[PDB]
């Protein structure tokens, strides 16, 4: 995993906020 | 669905090679693919520490690689995909199957790819197309 899974999560959506249309 | 699996073995196998691990040694078996190799690099770099806590909180054994890859990416995904998360989904396919070389786990290779061409394919497919499609993606993460 729950929190590795957290971690990637909470990574791949500040990575997705930065390069988002 | 071909080419999504095709899109999962070049990226595992570049990993694996930056690691100095050949993907016929180890498998037991190109616009969007370099924007993917370029995605994971900068995603893997910027978040190295979370890499390592993967391979340190986990420890893949055979037995229960399947159990642990289905846990962790159905919470990744549990409330949505986006191409950030699509980013980190191939990511963490990458460590394991670095992760399994390392640990004389090489048989699971082939079925880390195996089972993130299914999940792909039957999860992240329809959000994909919706979305313009890997050309989209090449816009955005090229
Ligand atoms: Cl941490
Ligand atoms: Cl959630």
């Amino acid at each position: 995993x729950i929190w590795i899974a957290q971690e990637l999560r909470s990574r791949g959506d500040s990575f997705n906020a930065y390069y988002a249309r | 669905s071909q080419s999504n699996r095709e899109l999962v073995v070049d990226f595992l196998s570049y990993k694996l090679s930056q690691k100095g691990y050949s993907w016929s040694q180890f498998s037991d078996v190109a616009a969007v693919k370099q924007a993917l190799r370029e995605a994971g690099d900068e995603f893997e770099l910027r978040y190295r520490r979370a890499f390592s806590d993967l391979t340190s909180q986990l420890h893949i054994t055979p037995g229960t690689a399947y159990q642990s890859f289905e846990q962790v990416v159905n919470e990744l995904f549990r409330d949505g995909v986006n191409w950030g998360r699509i980013v980190a989904f191939f990511s963490f396919g990458g460590a394991l199957c670095v992760e399994s070389v390392d640990k004389e786990m090489q048989v699971l290779v082939s079925r880390i790819a195996s089972w993130m061409a299914t999940y792909l394919n039957d999860h992240l497919e329809p959000w994909i197309q919706e979305n313009g499609g890997w050309d989209t993606f090449v816009d955005l993460y090229g």
